[PDB]
């Protein structure tokens, strides 16, 4: 299972939000670490975060709930990134959007063979704003349903 | 599975770069 | 024990930045 | 072991490299992901990445021969991306140098107890080319040896 490491890493990071090492990580101390990585949360946004985690319903991060923050924040940075990564792939040009031309030659990389028509309908679903072109908000969703 | 191709495309993305 | 911290600061602002 | 997930993972990298199915990957293969990625390697650049993995000397890249190279490149990234965006945190006005105020500031702030004096170290340190700040490539040279 978890090996010696990855606890050790845990514990770190852990201790990077709990200032005083009481144990707790308070909305104080979440807030500290948050400016420290460029965010201005309120009180009432950091409230929000312990409240996602907050498994005993006390107010505030302990161990194994900052464990459940990371495994969420973790899972959900990767497939973000994926996601992003995958956008930049298909949009050739760097022009924030994917065009059927693009989707095309990409599908066509990747060996999945497609009819005209169905690159077409692959297009037409994902695009909401009806310009016949993907944003990445788009494609966003594309890859999220 | 072409959503899977997607995801595997993106991934390796971050690891070749 | 500075670059293990430093390692875990890098570590939190990619997950939550 | 891995989970059988994590195998089914590499799996599936693997399959996206072996166009042709035939269990080895060529660098005609590897250009091949390499292009559909964006990137434009040269063909003494594939032979390159072949040959630091290709333990058995055939010039090709067999399943464990790929885990090798995956896990490197995986374990690389990761380091990377977390040196990068520790800098980041640390070049608090975004100029491409972390100044020893800069680094007192934010380490005090997340907790540490760092005299001034050991600040200054650490930037003296750490400051290879001596013009007073320590830029990226310097801040990578400190955390890795
Ligand atoms: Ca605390
Ligand atoms: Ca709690
Ligand atoms: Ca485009
Ligand atoms: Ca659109
Ligand atoms: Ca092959
Ligand atoms: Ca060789
Ligand atoms: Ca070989
Ligand atoms: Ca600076
Ligand atoms: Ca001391
Ligand atoms: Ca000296
Ligand atoms: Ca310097």
């Amino acid at each position: 299972q978890l090996t010696e490491e990855q606890i050790a890493e845990f514990k770190e990071a852990f201790s990077l939000f709990d200032k005083d090492g009481d144990g707790t990580i308070t909305t104080k101390e979440l807030g500290t670490v948050m400016r420290s990585l460029g965010q201005n949360p309120t009180e009432a946004e950091l409230q929000d975060m312990i409240n996602e985690v907050d498994a005993d319903g006390n107010g505030t991060i302990d161990f194994p709930e900052f464990l459940t923050m990371m495994a969420r924040k973790m899972k959900d940075t990767d497939s973000e990134e994926e996601i992003r990564e995958a956008f930049r792939v298909f949009d050739k040009d760097g022009n924030g959007y994917i065009s059927a031309a693009e989707l095309r030659h990409v599908m066509t990389n990747l060996g999945e063979k497609l009819t005209d028509e169905e690159v077409d309908e692959m297009i037409r679903e994902a695009d909401i704003d009806g310009d016949g072109q993907v944003n990445y908000e788009e494609f966003v969703q594309m890859m999220t349903a | 599975v072409i959503r899977n191709k997607i995801r595997a495309i993106g991934k390796m993305a971050r690891v070749f770069s």
